[PDB]
RNA sequence: UGGAGAGUUUGAUCCUGGCUCAGGGUGAACGCUGGCGGCGUGCCUAAGACAUGCAAGUCGUGCGGGCCGCGGGGUUUUACUCCGUGGUCAGCGGCGGACGGGUGAGUAACGCGUGGGUGACCUACCCGGAAGAGGGGGACAACCCGGGGAAACUCGGGCUAAUCCCCCAUGUGGACCCGCCCCUUGGGGUGUGUCCAAAGGGCUUUGCCCGCUUCCGGAUGGGCCCGCGUCCCAUCAGCUAGUUGGUGGGGUAAUGGCCCACCAAGGCGACGACGGGUAGCCGGUCUGAGAGGAUGGCCGGCCACAGGGGCACUGAGACACGGGCCCCACUCCUACGGGAGGCAGCAGUUAGGAAUCUUCCGCAAUGGGCGCAAGCCUGACGGAGCGACGCCGCUUGGAGGAAGAAGCCCUUCGGGGUGUAAACUCCUGAACCCGGGACGAAACCCCCGACGAGGGGACUGACGGUACCGGGGUAAUAGCGCCGGCCAACUCCGUGCCAGCAGCCGCGGUAAUACGGAGGGCGCGAGCGUUACCCGGAUUCACUGGGCGUAAAGGGCGUGUAGGCGGCCUGGGGCGUCCCAUGUGAA
């Protein structure tokens, strides 16, 4: 299935991950089928998480799965904040 | 040395010979329906040809045959016999055919 | 969109197949100048319909054999044995090429 | 925000013309030299051969067991026998092993690029929607009993569970024949007939969780087809018999000579067929004023390959690198019968070579497989290590200091040079010492809420006692090339067409700024030179952007085939050409 996870971008000990949608068989720093966010678990930054709930919200309504941290931080977002 | 794709293995030769199985008995029954119709031996004839359009969607069950194989083989299969039974059949135990 | 091509057949010697002939211009990559350039279809004709001479739109198509990937569409220009002869005389021309000539 | 030229044919000249330099680049290597760090990068050769270790498993919440313990029962006691629980092992079964990782050998091909097509198709796991699980039956491992082989391993007999296999039922629905309607290639309806379903598990047990079945949709991934683009040789000119097309079969998820039988005689080529050579393709890279040229190495995408050659099984997917069979070549075992292998996974060894790294740490992070979960696996990966191999930052000190030591070097014998350089005065304080010491990590999980949203809690760091912060604190490596012109920089001695230099032009035949050394000078500087290769200057293959009376270049002349090109006026079409919109042009 589709995917919703962290693809690592940054440099040697300088981490940024881009959230990406992808197939689960792609490499992780592979082909990526949209760029959902990104994150800086630096913080390095104020501006160190992104989203766009609204995309994040597409994917999952057709079934991407998010990894543990992916969802963590998609979660951060408010991503999934009914209220 | 030594894995556990080697079980894998022998699971295949298990299934080899169910799927293999499976499939003679398609070949065999569907062969025996069309040379039944070349005969014009209509009841009899789509008797059998019901039995092997069974054994067919019944192999499509599990992964032998699955798909549009068996609706392929079926078709391939109801076509012959009712254009063989065009030599003065008339469809008597008319299982298998749409009137 | 399948693409659609517009030629003139010029084998009818074949059962429910014509070969069609199809042009094109365009100018050279380096040089500039307009360049014709042409191209020969294996096409569908199930009616043994189309003759020698016409000029008929050929269409993509799913495939009838290998080469055959073209059915003729419609005719556009019944009758033109000009391209035909044209097309003729090329091959006519190939004789002489070889390793020899006189009358040859 | 974009274009520099020079040296060399002559006694001199102008032109043609080649050669050479100056510039940029590098997975480099070689020489002399070598201090710190960050980040990159590192077998170009043998797709040669490989020791050793590690590299794909997981699930007891699908199933039944063996072995080793412990505990509680039925009896008056033993014997026998029943239940519970701990460890362990494989077996059956499910999912994964088709991803990830390696390489570029082959391949000039729908292989790749780009834009389309699929009424000719598939898609496990995932999401949405509709509906469903009722009866019954069977076998094979494990285990038990025997055989055979040295071994790898293998044969027979008996028992048994399941989410393993099958039969009947239910038919939401679907598949197939025939018909009918709408569509229009095999798209979507509809009727009769026929055919087709399912599996159980866990509980904080009646109602939740995890599963199972059929169908319809989505999402992701893929098959196949087509237009157009893709190197050199014509001293390769003709090629083809499954060849080209038809009919009907077979085969497949599906179109197709994909394969087969029969029939017709086609198909292809100078717009380069056939053959030979070479090569993985692209994003991109380098160079260039551009147009071009060159290239495909790191990373990303596609393809192909897994000692060489075939092949199919299983499966959603493979014709499967760490799966199966056969043939070939090697190495190993061998009781001579027969067996065991396959680093182009991570390290590592050897061989070839001018040349290319550690048998390192860690699963903390990200990602992948299985698992309800706890977790397990992960040489993917995150780090560390070596090499100036590249890039970037940084140090070997700063301020003062003579009319100006000493040595060395010139000298017109007065002087001049190295040279504020040193010595020396003061100042700062790389190295080193002490102390504090990270970010990367908040989820999974548990509690509250409702296993939702939301809140609370706990756990976790390979790098690493590193980064960085603070306190102490020492004057602490300089090399290499060059100095005739092009090309920045000249003097002495030695040498005598020798020894030697030399990119090109040219130096050296006894007063050499060209050889060798010295003093000095120029250029760079932890580097500087050399070789090799690429583009450049090279309008020196000229499209931009050249030529042919005598420099190289008009065919000995014609004829006229293909092809190229084509006077003036009107009209239609709108292929070329131009315009707008739009989609694509991933990272
Ligand atoms: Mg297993
Ligand atoms: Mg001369
Ligand atoms: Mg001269
Ligand atoms: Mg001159
Ligand atoms: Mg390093
Ligand atoms: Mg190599
Ligand atoms: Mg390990
Ligand atoms: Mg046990
Ligand atoms: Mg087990
Ligand atoms: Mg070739
Ligand atoms: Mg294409
Ligand atoms: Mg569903
Ligand atoms: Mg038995
Ligand atoms: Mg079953
Ligand atoms: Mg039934
Ligand atoms: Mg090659
Ligand atoms: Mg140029
Ligand atoms: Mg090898
Ligand atoms: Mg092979
Ligand atoms: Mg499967
Ligand atoms: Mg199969
Ligand atoms: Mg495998
Ligand atoms: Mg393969
Ligand atoms: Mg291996
Ligand atoms: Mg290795
Ligand atoms: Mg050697
Ligand atoms: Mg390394
Ligand atoms: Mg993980
Ligand atoms: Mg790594
Ligand atoms: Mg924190
Ligand atoms: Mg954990
Ligand atoms: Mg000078
Ligand atoms: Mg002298
Ligand atoms: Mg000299
Ligand atoms: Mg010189
Ligand atoms: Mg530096
Ligand atoms: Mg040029
Ligand atoms: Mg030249
Ligand atoms: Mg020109
Ligand atoms: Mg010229
Ligand atoms: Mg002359
Ligand atoms: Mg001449
Ligand atoms: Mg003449
Ligand atoms: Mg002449
Ligand atoms: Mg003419
Ligand atoms: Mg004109
Ligand atoms: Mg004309
Ligand atoms: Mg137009
Ligand atoms: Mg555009």
């Amino acid at each position: 299935m589709v995917k919703i996870r962290l693809a690592r971008f940054g440099s040697k000990h300088n981490p940024h991950y881009r959230i990406v949608v992808t197939d689960a068989r792609r490499k992780r720093d592979g082909k990526y089928i949209e760029k959902i966010g990104y994150y800086d678990p630096r913080k390095t930054t104020p501006d160190w998480l992104k989203v766009d709930v609204e995309r994040a919200r597409y994917w999952l309504s057709v079934g991407a799965q998010p990894t543990d941290t992916a969802r963590r931080l998609l979660r951060q977002a408010g991503v999934f904040r009914q209220e | 040395r030594n894995l556990s794709a080697l079980k894998r293995h022998r699971q295949s030769l298990k299934r080899r010979l169910r799927n293999k199985a499976k499939k003679s008995a398609i070949k065999t029954l569907s062969k025996k329906a069309i040379q039944l119709a070349q005969e014009g031996k209509a009841e009899e004839a789509l008797k059998i040809m019901r039995k092997a359009e069974s054994l067919i969607d019944k192999a499509a069950k599990g992964s032998t045959l699955h798909k549009n194989a068996a609706a392929r083989r079926k078709s391939r299969l109801m076509r012959k016999v009712r254009q063989l039974l065009e030599a003065a059949g008339a469809p008597l135990i008319g299982g298998g055919l749409s009137a | 969109p399948k693409k659609v091509l517009t030629g003139v057949v010029v084998s009818d010697k074949m059962q429910k197949t014509v070969t069609v002939l199809v042009e094109r211009q365009f100018p050279h990559p380096l040089y500039g100048k307009v360049i014709k350039r042409s191209k020969k279809y294996l096409a569908h004709d199930p009616e043994e319909k189309y003759k020698l001479g016409d000029v008929v739109e050929i269409i993509e198509s799913r495939p009838i054999s290998k080469r055959k990937r073209f059915r003729v569409l419609r005719l556009v220009e019944s009758g033109r044995m000009d391209l035909v002869e044209k097309y003729l005389i090329r091959r006519q021309n190939y004789e002489s090429l070889s390793k020899r000539g006189g009358k040859a």
